């Protein structure tokens, strides 16, 4: 047991890009799918000003380097994450992308959480599923904000409950609680898309490896 | 009195529909503000209460302009639900 947890779980912390999620992405394949695209100056947030650009006709420009940096960080605590084989839960209010959420997660064996967040889902877990429940151990938000352009309760009750949160702000989000935050557009398909993708692959890269080093030592 | 008559405040009848040219004259009055100054002048509002009461009314009107406005904005917004059940 400690061997075969020192070699399986702290093996891979020793690596800068363990999963190689560097590879998964580009900022010319951002560009392309318009994750530097905010929403007006007006409705810019005065948190995510140090991710803007700019302003470019009074249209916020989301700088796609920090983008990038930010993405590398979270689809790398991600992949950590679901190699380790914590509970990823997607969360996302779009209802244009629920959908797409849900059948990502689906295929990708994580969970989602794209219909209303009823009361309590995690700070009053124990009661409302049973004493026995295991929260998710991380928890990715494609849309931080609610249908209202409020921040997700959920944000708020994750950082209650020390759950790691992934979170895609765009300028007019908060990302004062989102554990890594990645500064991008969540309103575009493609942005969505890409962000889709990206995940399902790095948690899909993360579980192979997982598998592939557990039989690697297991053989031996 | 001094003035002219019969062309302040004159309608001329269309085809003898008298209700439709009261109409217009009353909607010309009301526009004009003659109605509620005559309104307001039959008994002697005090300046404090004509300065509230004007300002009463600005207020009003900013608040019925700018909600106007949103509901102007928003009226697009009335569509059908396009991802409905999801
Ligand atoms: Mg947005």
């Amino acid at each position: 047991s400690t061997d075969f947890n020192d070699k399986i779980l702290n093996e891979p912390l020793k690596h800068s890009d363990f999963f190689n999620v560097k590879e998964l992405f580009s900022v010319r394949s951002l560009f392309d799918a318009r994750v530097h695209l905010g929403h007006k100056a007006g409705c810019r947030h005065r948190f995510m000003e140090p991710y803007i650009f700019g302003s470019r006709l009074d249209h916020d420009i989301i700088d796609l380097e920090q983008t990038a940096t930010h993405l590398q960080l979270a689809l790398n605590f991600t992949a950590h994450m679901a190699y380790r084989k914590g509970i990823i839960l997607f969360i996302s209010r779009n209802r244009q992308f629920s959908y797409l959420i849900e059948n990502m997660a689906r295929d990708c064996g994580e969970y989602a959480h794209t219909r209303y967040f009823r009361g309590g889902m995690l700070t009053n877990a124990r009661l409302l599923f049973g004493p026995t429940v295991r929260l998710p151990d991380l928890i990715i938000f494609l849309h931080t904000l609610n249908n209202i352009f409020e921040p997700h309760v959920a944000v708020r009750d994750a950082a209650k409950m020390n759950i790691p949160t992934v979170g895609i702000v765009d300028t007019n989000c908060n990302p004062c609680l989102i554990t890594y935050p990645v500064p991008g557009n969540d309103d575009s398909p493609l942005a969505v898309h890409l962000y889709c993708r990206l995940f399902q692959t790095a948690i899909t890269r993360a579980k192979e490896k997982r598998q592939q080093v557990e039989a690697l030592y297991r053989l031996q | 009195a001094k003035h002219l008559k019969f062309i302040a405040r004159t309608v001329m009848v269309q085809e003898g529909n008298v209700e439709s040219a009261y109409r217009t004259l009353n909607r010309i009055l009301t526009m004009d503000g003659l109605i509620e100054d005559i309104k307001h002048r039959r008994y002697y509002e005090k300046p404090c209460r004509r300065r509230q009461r004007e300002s009463y009314e600005r207020c009003r009107r900013i608040y019925n302009m700018e909600m106007a406005r949103k509901i102007n904005f928003l009226m697009r917004k009335n569509r059908a639900d396009p991802w409905q059940g999801c």
